[PDB]
């Protein structure tokens, strides 16, 4: 994944 | 013995504090050359992590494989503790949902990688992931900042070994 693919889903989870 | 135990963890209190100061700042590798480049054992340096069990209980497959799998899951790991440190925390960040294709791609495809948010202060287990206790109301900045310089500090040295560049590449491959 690109690092904001990760950044975006990290607040997908909250 | 203890000396270089004592400079450790000074230098490690001492990266851990600039990221309270600010939570978006990267580190060198300048910057950690006395965490990188240090004879003590796993258990000296990661007091927060399980650096050994982090790797060899994922060590399956290719070298090039599970240590990418595993930078992956501390990459978004270490994103986690950063919003925490952030003066303005995102809204929810009281609680953490599993049942999404990226976590299921990173965090949840290593062993231990939800352990990691129990460090951070996620020990509550919930229906579709973690949360904090009812009491607490805000993270505590200290537990938090060591933990996520640990996970940068992990992510590093296994980038490092991808790359034959460790100071230390000997010793840690093996395991
Ligand atoms: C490129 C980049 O930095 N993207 C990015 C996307 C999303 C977020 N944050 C949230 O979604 C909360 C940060 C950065
Ligand atoms: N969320």
């Amino acid at each position: 994944f690109t690092d904001c693919q990760l950044a975006a889903a990290v607040c997908m989870t909250y | 013995g203890e000396e270089e135990e004592r400079a450790f963890l000074v230098a490690r209190e001492e990266l851990a504090s600039a990221l309270r100061r600010d939570s978006g700042q990267a580190f060198s590798l300048e910057q950690l050359r006395p965490l990188l480049a240090s004879s003590l054992p796993l258990a000296a340096r990661y007091l927060q992590l399980d650096a050994a069990r982090l790797v060899r209980c994922n060590a399956h497959g290719e070298p090039r494989n599970y240590l990418n799998t595993l930078s992956t899951a501390l990459n978004i790991l270490e994103k986690y503790g950063r919003n925490l440190l952030s003066p303005q925390r995102p809204r929810y960040w009281r609680g953490v949902k599993f049942n999404n294709p990226v976590f299921r791609s990173t965090v949840d495809a290593v062993q231990g990688g939800r352990d990691v948010l129990r460090l951070y202060g996620y020990t509550e287990e919930q229906p579709d992931g973690l949360s904090f206790p009812e009491g607490q109301e805000e993270p505590d900045e200290h537990q938090v900042a060591t933990v996520t310089l640990e996970v940068l500090l992990l992510r590093t040295e296994l980038s490092l070994l991808l790359q034959n560049t460790h100071p230390r590449q000997q010793a840690l491959e093996q395991l």
